[PDB]
RNA sequence: GCUAAUCCCCCAUGUGGACCCGCCCCUUGGGGUGUGUCCAAAGGGCUUUGCCCGCUUCCGGAUGGGCCCGCGUCCCAUCAGCUAGUUGGUGGGGUAAUGGCCCACCAAGGCGACGACGGGUAGCCGGUCUGAGAGGAUGGCCGGCCACAGGGGCACUGAGACACGGGCCCCACUCCUACGGGAGGCAGCAGUUAGGAAUCUUCCGCAAUGGGCGCAAGCCUGACGGAGCGACGCCGCUUGGAGGAAGAAGCCCUUCGGGGUGUAAACUCCUGAACCCGGGACGAAACCCCCGACGAGGGGACUGACGGUACCGGGGUAAUAGCGCCGGCCAACUCCGUGCCAGCAGCCGCGGUAAUACGGAGGGCGCGAGCGUUACCCGGAUUCACUGGGCGUAAAGGGCGUGUAGGCGGCCUGGGGCGUCCCAUGUGAAAGACCACGGCUCAACCGUGGGGGAGCGUGGGAUACGCUCAGGCUAGACGG
RNA sequence: CCGAGGGUAGGGCCCGUGACUGGGGCGAAGUCGUAACAAGGUAGCUGUACCGGAAGGUGCGGCUGGAU
């Protein structure tokens, strides 16, 4: 496997796409970092480390809106969007003065710094820039 | 200040000066990725005490010979062979690119 | 000598000089070596006269060579009183 | 491609061709005319095109358009040609200016009168 | 068809002469020098190096010779003598 | 220079009466009032749908007619005002606005902006004393644009002056009659004009 | 053959300076010291036992340079191998100085898919143009650097040149002549000719700014300041304004009733470009002269190419409009003529007897001393796609493996801090652009202030992620 | 000694041109047939090979992107 974190919100993505409760994915100190801002901003109801046949995973606890009126009554998505920026392929860092807007505000732009994992409001907060984890909203 | 390079040493076969191999990296001005380019110096010394294999430290100096504006500063580590395997290696790959 | 004079920017029937320090080997309107004032000959606004005084003596300290007819406006800006 | 690969290979800038070559980088060329004849269009249509083959101070000899009602060249006649094809006259590529050297003007005209080197009337 | 560009020719043949002269003569002397402390001959070496070096030194007044030049004829000149007569010794005035 | 011609053909072809004469322009001899119909050969016959092109072309033009301005001259303002802060549309009117012709129209010295430039031309309008005969003098806020006094004595301006005892003059504007000197007092703010003119579609004419 | 000097030389003098050796600090040849040796000079002038300008050796400043190094700088891989002064060494030559820059000897090295070598094209930058940006394109004018001076080579003089209007030599070309012999180098300003689609006056002045020489007066300055030509560009301004018919003539259309051009014209009245007359600049206050001290400081005067021009005043004439387009894209419609002809055309397409698409006309649309065409650049073109595309059938998966370099890589802990991120600081010239204001009656143009930046150097910090080193693990992989 | 260049000799790359010749594009108002598109009247296409005025045919093997 070559992108822990792609995979992730993979994980997520695809199973936000059928309307998952919860998905496992494998476990690390730096997925957590994320989920912990996953939950913190109510993209995720959170997670919680359990374990499958002796390995380390992360429930990962989806969140959705109301069932909806029409033919289609599949509720909105918490996490409409969520997709790797920087990557193995092609990291991507930007200073401060360069962390993006997502959606306007109404989305988040993780990122790593040497102040740990921020988001883009956080960052400017901090005032630190770093590598470009992902785009949510 | 004199600038100032690190790297390893590729060639002992001259004598009082050795070919030092200094490697960098930085972001591809339109691609972004980040991207590795390499360059030999011959540094000079005098005391013919650097060895294949050396990772040493390399100053630029006031000319020594045409080619040669570098000193050897110092040792950093040593028997670094597997560096000089990548480099030897690949200049042996050459004979398999021509016609 | 390093000369300090009169490089003319404005434009066509209208002057505007910037007295400057540079090499006397220069052009006129060339690269100078540092600015120190300006002055309007055509005295068409209140301060058609400017001349960063502290600066101009450090110059002369240090054998910089003033044109006559900057040596004047240097004059009138008293850098020259004793 | 991977990125990868486009820090390998780049993306290839795609340079013109120009259409008016006999030109040599130039808005007009002058020469002169070698044959000065009638020429017949393609499907679907049917006239008779006048064109007059000119040799140039470019070095190139070329079929250039004589628009107009009527005209006045001939063999040796000194002509200044601009560019721009005939869509339906293959291999003419340029026009004869009227107005300029041995071409005269259109004899009469009134309307787009510039196009066609034809002075303004009393 | 003129010019006091003329004068200025006129003028550096005439230096040229003064010049190349000098030089001549300094190489004579630093060569003499140097042979004679090949085969030294202590004292007259260092005789004649002397001889150069004031030369030389007189020469860097004017245009002749660069101050850095002289010091640099100076400098070659006398290492040469002075290891030269280390093949049989001694210095027999001065110097130093 | 600018039109300078045939000017009723311009308010028929806008389908809207441009105040472009001065006095003919109240009357019901107005061209708009006998044949509010465009110049010309097909006039008469049944406008077809405008497309939406032609739409912004018009209002383009009928904001420019009105001012008698030439393109370039009005495609230099635009511009300015899409460089400057604001909204443009509100901006671009002002500094349509601020022209001497226009601001000296505005105060009445004269019946049609057509008469109001061949008096600054003519240069019997001034500023703040000093002579100025250029129709496009940017007018700024604090300005006393009087008539000239050589020029008081004048048949025709007095007649004009007569003409303004009390009729009220846009907010943005102040009129000493006697005195023959009036003052710019700020840039419009939009209601404070009511022109035939949706200028958001200009703007949507220079986009293109 | 003779004669002068700030020309040349000789000795003396030594603050100093140079050089060899030793020593101390430093640390590439930096600073000091001891012995030895070696090197200075030119006087002119006035108000004349005192000044001024020169002359000499040294130190430091300033300014301008040389050399060196990191990173950046186009197309072709249908150019894949290149290299013998080649790469390093030792000694020496040379220079201001390092260096294969040059030589002698020794060693066998140096370079290259991260693209050497070769071919092609290009002076590079500040900038410019476009573009939402990213990017693309470009380097004219202005400023910075480089390079060159008919084509080559060379050195001399000199602080500095391997010297555009200096020298030597060879070549090509042209000219002069008295036919023996000589001359020249506009890529300085104008100007001629050739070439070309095409690009200026053989003008004026040193008044201003600047430069050279001079104690200074001052002399020279095709730098420059201005004037001339060209709609080449941008900016400004004019060919008028008001009033004026249910609306002439003419011309165009028509259902023959009328509709259009058109308030357009006439005509009436108001203004007043041009043109006349008078006056008339800013740019110029220094240098010098005065007293003071030849300084600080206060007064004297000279001087203007542009130019009798701008501009101010007074008088005063209704006084140039053209060009493209009107099938769709695209704003603008009818009549005649023509009849797959003549012709239009950017694409799609028009024309074969009722063509809004050809030509004319009336009318209309668009701009206006301009309009239009041709050429070229960016745009639309997310149609090279980093921003921001794609590959079953549209163009696009290598015939399949194996595998070199490379690119990329699981969980946990530490060390380092290369990438990365933050703070400080230097640099980031001037002009241009951007925001403010101000001067030319506006503007264009121009001036004063402000705002920053990427990117590189330096110092300090952070350590999530990528890296690196070190120690663990078993979910990947491999083995039993 | 080195040295502009000149001379002798042999090489490499590129441009122009050349009796004649090979196909290609186009035009169109022709001659000859009718190969493909329908089961296109022998399913088609295919790499290769031999052959025929010409589209083409046949053999071998492959594909369906073949009608019934
Ligand atoms: S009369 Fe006044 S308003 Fe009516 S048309 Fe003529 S100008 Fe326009
Ligand atoms: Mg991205
Ligand atoms: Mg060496
Ligand atoms: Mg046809
Ligand atoms: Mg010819
Ligand atoms: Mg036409
Ligand atoms: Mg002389
Ligand atoms: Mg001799
Ligand atoms: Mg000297
Ligand atoms: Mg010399
Ligand atoms: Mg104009
Ligand atoms: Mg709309
Ligand atoms: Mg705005
Ligand atoms: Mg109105
Ligand atoms: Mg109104
Ligand atoms: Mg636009
Ligand atoms: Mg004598
Ligand atoms: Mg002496
Ligand atoms: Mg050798
Ligand atoms: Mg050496
Ligand atoms: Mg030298
Ligand atoms: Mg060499
Ligand atoms: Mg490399
Ligand atoms: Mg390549
Ligand atoms: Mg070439
Ligand atoms: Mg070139
Ligand atoms: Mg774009
Ligand atoms: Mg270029
Ligand atoms: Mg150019
Ligand atoms: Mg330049
Ligand atoms: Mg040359
Ligand atoms: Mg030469
Ligand atoms: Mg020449
Ligand atoms: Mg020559
Ligand atoms: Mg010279
Ligand atoms: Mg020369
Ligand atoms: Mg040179
Ligand atoms: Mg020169
Ligand atoms: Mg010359
Ligand atoms: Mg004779
Ligand atoms: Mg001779
Ligand atoms: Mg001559
Ligand atoms: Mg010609
Ligand atoms: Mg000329
Ligand atoms: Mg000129
Ligand atoms: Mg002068
Ligand atoms: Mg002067
Ligand atoms: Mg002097
Ligand atoms: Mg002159
Ligand atoms: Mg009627
Ligand atoms: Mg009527
Ligand atoms: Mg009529
Ligand atoms: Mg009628
Ligand atoms: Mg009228
Ligand atoms: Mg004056
Ligand atoms: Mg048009
Ligand atoms: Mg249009
Ligand atoms: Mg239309
Ligand atoms: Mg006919
Ligand atoms: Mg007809
Ligand atoms: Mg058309
Ligand atoms: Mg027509
Ligand atoms: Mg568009
Ligand atoms: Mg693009
Ligand atoms: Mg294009
Ligand atoms: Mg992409
Ligand atoms: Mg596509
Ligand atoms: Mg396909
Ligand atoms: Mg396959
Ligand atoms: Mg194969
Ligand atoms: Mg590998
Ligand atoms: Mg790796
Ligand atoms: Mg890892
Ligand atoms: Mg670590
Ligand atoms: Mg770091
Ligand atoms: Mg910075
Ligand atoms: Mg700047
Ligand atoms: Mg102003
Ligand atoms: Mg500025
Ligand atoms: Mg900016
Ligand atoms: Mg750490
Ligand atoms: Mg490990
Ligand atoms: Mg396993
Ligand atoms: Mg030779
Ligand atoms: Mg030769
Ligand atoms: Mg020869
Ligand atoms: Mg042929
Ligand atoms: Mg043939
Ligand atoms: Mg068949
Ligand atoms: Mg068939
Ligand atoms: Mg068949
Ligand atoms: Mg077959
Ligand atoms: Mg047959
Ligand atoms: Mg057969
Ligand atoms: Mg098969």
């Amino acid at each position: 496997l070559t992108d822990p974190i792609a995979d992730m919100l993979t994980r997520i993505r695809n199973a936000t796409r059928v309307y998952k409760e919860s998905t496992d994915v494998p476990a690390s100190r730096f997925k957590e970092e994320i989920l912990r801002i996953l939950a913190r901003e109510g993209f995720i109801k959170g997670y919680e480390r359990v374990d499958v046949d002796g390995k380390p995973y992360l429930r990962v606890y989806l969140k959705y809106g109301p069932r909806r009126q029409g033919p289609d009554p599949r509720p909105e998505q918490v996490i409409h969007h969520i997709r790797r920026i920087s990557k193995p392929g092609r990291r991507v860092y930007v200073g401060v003065k360069e962390i993006p807007r997502v959606r306007r505000g109404l989305g988040i732009a993780i990122l790593s710094t040497s102040k740990g994992v921020l988001t883009d409001r956080e960052a400017r907060k901090l005032g630190v820039g770093g590598e470009l984890i992902c785009e949510v909203w | 200040p004199k600038k100032v390079l690190t790297g390893v040493v590729v060639s002992d076969k001259m004598q009082k000066t050795v070919t030092v191999l200094v490697e960098r990296q930085f972001p591809h001005p339109l691609y972004g990725k980040v991207i590795k380019r390499s360059k030999k110096y011959l540094a000079h010394d005098p005391e013919e005490k650097y060895k294949l294999g050396d990772v040493v430290e390399i100053i630029e100096s006031r000319p020594i010979s045409k080619r040669k504006r570098f000193r050897v500063l110092r040792l950093v580590e040593s028997g670094r062979m597997d560096l000089v395997e990548k480099y030897l290696i690949r200049r042996q790959n050459y004979e398999s690119l021509s016609k | 000598m390093v000369k300090i004079r009169l490089a003319r920017f404005g434009s066509k029937h209208n002057p505007h000089y910037r007295i400057v320090v540079t090499d006397a080997r220069r052009k006129r309107d060339g690269k100078y070596i540092e600015k120190i004032g300006y002055y309007d000959p055509r005295k068409t606004t209140p301060d058609w006269l400017k001349v960063d005084v502290e600066r101009a003596r450090y110059w002369l300290s240090v054998g910089a060579q003033p044109t006559d007819t900057a040596r004047r406006l240097l004059r009138q800006a008293g850098v020259f009183r004793q | 491609p991977t990125i990868n690969q486009l820090v390998r290979k780049g993306r290839e800038k795609v340079r013109k061709k120009s259409k008016v070559p006999a030109l040599k980088g130039a808005p007009f060329r002058r020469g002169v005319c070698t044959v000065v004849r009638t020429v017949t269009p393609k499907k679907p249509n049917s006239a008779l095109r006048k064109v007059a083959k000119v040799r140039l101070t470019s070095g190139y000899e070329v079929t250039a358009y004589i628009p107009g009602e009527g005209h006045n060249l001939q063999e040796h006649s000194v002509v200044l040609i601009r560019g721009g094809r005939v869509k339906d006259l293959p291999g003419v590529r340029y026009h004869i200016v009227r107005g300029v050297y041995d071409a005269a003007g259109v004899k009469d005209r009134k309307k787009s009168r510039s196009k066609y080197g034809t002075k303004k009337p009393k | 068809r003129n010019l006091s560009a003329l004068k200025r020719h006129r003028q550096s043949l005439k230096r040229r002469l003064r010049n190349k002269a000098k030089k001549s003569a300094i190489k004579t002397l630093s060569k003499k020098a140097i042979q004679l402390a090949q085969e030294g001959k202590a004292e007259e070496a260092l005789k004649i190096m002397r001889k150069a070096e004031s030369l030389i030194d007189k020469a860097a007044k004017g245009s002749t010779l660069h101050k850095n030049a002289a010091a640099r004829r100076k400098s070659r000149l006398m290492r040469k003598v002075r290891q030269l007569l280390e093949a049989a010794g001694a210095p027999l005035i001065g110097g130093g | 220079g600018r039109y300078i011609g045939p000017v009723c053909r311009l308010c028929r072809r806008e389908g809207v009466k441009l105040y472009l004469k001065g006095e003919r322009c109240y009357s019901p001899k107005c061209a708009m009032e006998r044949r509010p119909y465009p110049p010309g050969q097909h006039g008469q016959k049944r406008a077809r749908r405008p497309s939406d092109y032609a739409v912004r072309l018009r209002e383009k033009q009928k904001l420019r007619r009105i001012y008698g301005i030439s393109e370039r001259q009005f495609r230099n303002l635009f511009e300015e005002a899409s460089k400057k802060k604001g909204v443009t549309g509100s901006v671009f009117l002002g500094l349509l606005e601020s022209r001497l012709d226009n601001v000296v129209y505005r105060l009445g010295f004269a019946v049609s902006r057509r008469q109001a430039r061949q008096l600054v031309r003519h240069g019997h309008i001034t500023v703040n004393g000093r002579r100025v005969d250029l129709p496009s003098y940017r007018v700024r806020p604090g300005d006393e644009i009087a008539v000239a006094e050589k020029s008081r004595n004048l048949e025709l301006i007095r007649q004009n002056l007569e003409a303004m005892k009390g009729r009220k003059v846009g907010p943005w504007l102040s009129l000493d009659v006697e005195g023959m000197k009036g003052k710019f007092l700020r840039l419009p703010d939009r209601e404070d004009l009511a022109l035939p003119v949706n200028e958001q579609l200009v703007i949507e004419f220079y986009s293109r």
